[PDB]
RNA sequence: CUGCUGAUAAGGUCUUCAAAA
RNA sequence: GGUACACGAAAAACCUUACCUAGACUUGACAUCCUUGGCAAAAUUAUGGAAACAUAAUGGAGGUUAACCGAGUGACAGGUGGUGCAUGGUUGUCGUCAGCUCGUGUCGUGAGAUGUUGGGUUAAGUCCCGCAACGAGCGCAACCCUUAUCGUUAGUUACAUUGUCUAGCGAGACUGCUAAUGCAAAUUGGAGGAAGGAAGGGAUGACGUCAAAUCAUCAUGCCCCUUAUGUCUAGGGCUGCAAACGUGCUACAAUGGCCAAUACAAACAGUCGCCAGCUUGUAAAAGUGAGCAAAUCUGUAAAGUUGGUCUCAGUUCGGAUUGAGGGCUGCAAUUCGUCCUCAUGAAGUCGGAAUCACUAGUAAUCGCGAAUCAGCUAUGUCGCGGUGAAUACGUUCUCG
């Protein structure tokens, strides 16, 4: 059970505590990134690819 | 003529202020007695190592301003302020002062944690059984 | 712990039902999985079926019970003896 | 297997006394990183030695500090079955490191009140050649006497 | 003559640090092409944001690498600049990267 | 063991961002980095037979740049300007009808030495049933007469069909992947054969960049005229 | 410089190929 | 096992959720292809309802069907179902250890050898000599970031005790000079220098081993289910409990407990937020209410200093457990949130055999911030600064 899940956080739900936030690009429920929408297994993707602008690897 | 300073040390400037004076030196420290800006905790010995062994008799006054760090790191800095604007007065003291090594920046800065690690260094418990 | 202007709670639901069971005179038990209601001065001399989880477990409120939530009289999970594992 | 000798940082002379040592078991006395706690822990107990011996709190110090200082060291070797020591003799660096460290030890277990009086009453006492790190040294020393014959092989 | 904005206080900032500079050679030239009194293109604090992301896909969580993303900031303000500098202002075609936070 | 991605560690150094735009808020950044995955997937996954190099995109507050270096942009083109529209009302239903699209598609310049399309024909020849000696060779071998350094081409994978995975690896040249300078590009591809799936990375080598700098430079599209256009 | 120091269930992948470019 | 056990999970009350019980559905909650019309889907109000869902309402943005709203319709959708011993991708480990190979040549009937071994020097298969070998590739090093001194550019929202500070560019350190010895690489000492001989830290991790880990991020060969292993909802569960182990927090205390006054940070974050001030309250907080889209406003620094008191006791230590009254978030706090106040006051007085981490701003110790987050006994994770040690004689032993 995957796409019902994804059909199910895109719908409203009834219960504004109902939502939460899921993937954008996958549809991984944990370790979701607010600040790119995308869990830390496909950023770490687009990051590689150069897809994110400004998100280089860093060196303290 | 004054001379001016500029010391550093854990993330702490310093700016000293060396005016020639005959008056007694009268060391201060951002505008408060040193006696009650540090900790009196016999730190102002180490300020006043690079003062004392060469002078402090020709009692310049001493202007400082400190932002930042704690106090030992703000100490430091005033160390190094004192003796970069020593520099400024007969260069002479600059031979005896870089022989017992107190006109270098001391470089030790607090180092950065990293991932898997309880600290800069420290590593966790490691179990075999 | 819950606030004060909150009050208490009931789902309103089980408060309709225990209104109109209370005016019929012959009262049956009332079958609701609401546990999350407290247990209001008009619940008094009712009998609930609450959904432990599986079944229905029949719970008779008293004067006394007033103030509780209602599941809270019936449990969830069951454990009585454990077995030696050597 | 790593061929190269540490280096050494400077001791510090303290700047009370003019005497490293202080600063030694200044630092030896550190617990949670509190230099001002030690210090302060390490100057009232020499008033105290004021106090109380009526006489130069570093002299006492360097009295006590030189009664307690050992000579010998057993280092532990095992071949086949538990460990024959070896008597060597040991640095003065290393020889004064010791005794700090014992008449730290000894001092942070003595009965009485506040660790200020504790470790100068602990001071005072090695002053006379009668204390807990004289028993140390004493115990030390007369096991390496007895295992004198082994000296000559070390490894 | 007239002016109509006094004290423009053009502020940038970008991801990218070249192309802000870049971006405030091409504005600081136009404008004293102009008749215009630049106080200065001074930077500002560049605020540095870092996400820390586990490599691996199931286990390990002690092998985990490290990302940066640098919003780089600069300071313009410009005290007098009349429509003939606002007109020349128009066509300067600032890229992408760079962003504008113009506050009259 | 494991090593970087080779695009990856070089990125912000010296390679500049294949999207190239700064959102509003958070929850815009999330539909903005969504949408031009979308368009660049079905650039890439679709219209495959015109050697689509790579795509890029440039966006502001309300207006959306493409810009699409292929190889053999007739296809893109089609007849006297057929699919060109069928792509644009792909990429007006992909982001919406209320934004400007401004596509561009540009002539790649000597195409053979780019990963990306020696790393699609070699899946493409792999799922053709091509022997995988001969097709290595031949790519290399044409790879290496285009006039680059080395090229190192790893394909793993459930090999010609048997039941026990092994991998082939071709280097002919060097290839630093360690130093930073070298202008390595890096590109992998999915041969989906129907034993089930072949993984191809391709290295290649193409200099070292001796002018220090984030690009803001064609790479490998310039040896020829890089013009073509399909834009306003 | 010779203390002591014993054992580890069965069957098993893994090279398809040079004909050639 | 090392390479699992504060791990996936950077947030389990509902949702998450994949599990159980129960109420409901069938080209389906989602999608394409086809014959076909668009004059809807939402949302909300009624009744039945545990809610799914049903009967009635406002019949709705729009743009004539664009997207979507449908009817018919069979291919089918769907699966967090199995197989990580069919795979792609990604990762742990040996290990940032210094190795792994190739072309040509030569030796050997052959597997194979040479180069890669030998002597010096390094962290290094780093380099130099020797040499049937001559070269080359990956790895090493450097190029990349940051900290340490300085110059220049710029002076607001920094500074304004006037040159700190912030961030672009650049200079600087190159065994560059000197002495020793070596053929040469090079090693050691000295000078000047902020920095000396990989200046400190990070990114960077070769061929391959463990058929190592992941079909539960994603993709995918094959097998299996197809009015059910697919879908919606309500309740319970992942929080159980005679026990055992791992990782952490708090302690067993006068280097301390409590009370009062008080000085000094860096980094980061913030418009469903940060919340200054004021009023109320023993307090969590409530109300009012400015300021800030931020070098401007907000997020109380604590250890530390001084003073008062306790006077070595199972205590003014220790806070577990337990009862009661309240605060906040949320439809909802019983299973199962956390905070405050009041009250109670387990064990524990330094921990057996045996083990772990650490070579300077390190260990130890004290606070601050952020990620996921409506809320969370995260004491967890990732970062920042304040104070700030001890030791290294040596490789006989121990693991690799
Ligand atoms: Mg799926
Ligand atoms: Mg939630
Ligand atoms: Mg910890
Ligand atoms: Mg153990
Ligand atoms: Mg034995
Ligand atoms: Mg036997
Ligand atoms: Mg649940
Ligand atoms: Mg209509
Ligand atoms: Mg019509
Ligand atoms: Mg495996
Ligand atoms: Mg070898
Ligand atoms: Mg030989
Ligand atoms: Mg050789
Ligand atoms: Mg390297
Ligand atoms: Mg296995
Ligand atoms: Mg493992
Ligand atoms: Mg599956
Ligand atoms: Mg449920
Ligand atoms: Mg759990
Ligand atoms: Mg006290
Ligand atoms: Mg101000
Ligand atoms: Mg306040
Ligand atoms: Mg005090
Ligand atoms: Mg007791
Ligand atoms: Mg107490
Ligand atoms: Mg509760
Ligand atoms: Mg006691
Ligand atoms: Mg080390
Ligand atoms: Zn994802």
């Amino acid at each position: 059970a995957k796409k019902s899940l994804k059909v199910k956080q895109t719908r409203i739900p009834k219960f504004a505590v109902r939502a939460y936030t899921r993937c954008q690009r996958c549809g991984r429920a944990r370790a979701v990134l607010s600040h790119f929408g995308v869990c830390r297994l496909c950023f770490r993707e687009l990051a590689y690819a150069g897809a994110i602008p400004g998100v280089k690897k860093a060196s303290w | 003529q004054s001379y001016y300073g500029l010391g550093r040390r854990k993330s702490s400037s310093a700016k000293v202020y060396l005016t020639p004076t005959q008056d007694k030196g009268k060391i201060t420290v951002n505008r408060r007695d040193p006696s009650e800006y540090f900790p009196n905790k016999l730190v102002i010995q180490d300020m006043e190592q690079p003062l004392d062994l060469t002078d402090l008799k020709k009692n310049f006054d001493i202007n400082v301003v400190v932002k930042g760090g704690g106090f030992t790191g703000q100490a430091g800095a005033i160390r190094l302020g004192i003796v970069r604007a020593l520099l400024q007065f007969n260069p002479e003291l600059k031979k005896i002062l870089k022989s017992k090594k107190l006109t270098t920046r001391d470089k030790r800065v607090k180092e950065r944690k990293k991932f898997g690690l309880y600290g800069a260094r420290r590593a966790p418990q490691f179990t075999k059984r | 712990s819950r606030s004060a202007k909150k009050g208490a709670f009931v789902d309103a639901h089980l408060l309709k039902k225990v209104i109109d069971m209370n005016k019929q005179e012959k009262k049956r038990p009332i079958k609701t999985w609401s546990r999350r209601s407290t247990i209001f001065p008009e619940f008094v001399g009712n009998t609930f079926a609450v959904h432990n989880g599986k079944t229905f477990i029949n719970v008779y409120v008293t004067d006394d019970m007033v103030g509780h939530k209602l599941g809270e009289f019936s449990p969830t999970r069951n454990f009585k003896q454990h077995t030696a594992n050597r | 297997m790593r061929k190269n000798r540490a280096p050494k940082r400077t001791v510090l002379p303290d700047p009370v006394f003019n005497n490293t040592l202080v600063t030694r078991i200044i630092n030896v006395i550190m617990e949670d990183g509190k230099k001002g706690l030690a210090q302060r822990i390490l100057y009232g107990a020499f008033d105290l030695i004021e106090q109380r011996t009526k006489e130069k709190p570093l002299t006492v110090f360097e009295r006590a500090v030189g009664n307690v200082m050992p000579r010998l060291e057993l280092r532990v070797r095992r071949i086949a079955g538990s460990n024959y020591q070896v008597p060597t003799e040991v640095p003065q660096d290393r020889k004064i490191a010791l005794a700090l460290r014992w008449i730290a030890m000894f001092a942070r277990k003595r009965h009485e009140k506040t660790m200020l009086e504790k470790i100068a009453n602990e001071i005072i006492d090695a002053s006379n050649n009668t204390g807990a790190a004289i028993k140390k040294k004493d115990d030390t020393h007369k096991m390496a006497e007895a295992n004198k014959a082994f000296a000559h092989m070390r490894w | 003559n007239a002016v109509k904005y006094p004290e423009l206080k053009i502020k940038l900032e970008s991801y990218d640090s070249t192309l802000l500079d870049l971006t405030t050679k091409k504005i600081v030239e136009v404008v004293k092409g102009v008749d215009v009194k630049i106080k200065g293109p001074l930077p500002l604090p560049t605020k540095k944001e870092v996400i820390t992301i586990i490599r691996s896909p199931h286990v390990d969580k002690a092998s985990r690498e490290q990302f940066e993303k640098n919003r780089h900031k600069r300071l313009m303000i410009l005290v007098d600049v009349n429509q003939g500098a606002i007109d020349s202002l128009k066509r300067i075609k600032i890229p992408v990267g760079v962003t504008l936070r113009f506050s009259k | 063991g494991q090593k970087v991605n080779s695009n990856g560690l070089r990125f912000g150094i010296n390679k500049n961002w294949i999207s190239r735009w700064t959102a509003n808020s958070h929850a815009q950044t999330a539909k903005w980095l969504i949408e031009d995955e979308k368009i660049r997937n079905l650039f890439f996954v679709n219209y495959r037979n015109a050697q689509v190099s790579n795509v890029e995109i440039e966006r502001t507050q309300a207006t959306v740049d493409v810009f699409v270096y292929a190889a053999q942009p007739a296809f893109l083109i089609g007849s006297e300007n057929k699919n060109i529209q069928k792509i644009t009302k792909q990429i007006k239903q992909i982001i919406g009808r209320t934004t400007n699209l401004d596509l561009t598609i540009n002539e790649i310049g000597s195409p053979m030495l780019s990963a990306r399309i020696i790393a699609r024909d070699l899946a493409n020849a792999i799922e053709a049933r091509v022997p995988l000696r001969t097709a290595m060779r031949q790519s290399l071998i044409k790879v290496l007469k285009a006039g680059a350094n080395g090229i190192k081409v790893l394909v793993s994978g459930r090999l010609n069909g048997a039941e026990i995975a092994r991998d082939k690896m071709y280097i002919e040249g060097n290839m630093p992947l360690s130093t930073l300078r070298a202008d390595i590009d890096y590109a992998l591809e999915k041969a989906q054969t129907t034993y089930g799936v072949i993984g191809v990375k391709v290295w290649i080598n193409r200099g070292m960049i001796y002018t220090k700098g984030l690009n803001r430079t064609p790479a490998h599209i310039l040896h020829p005229q890089k013009k073509q256009p399909n834009r306003q």
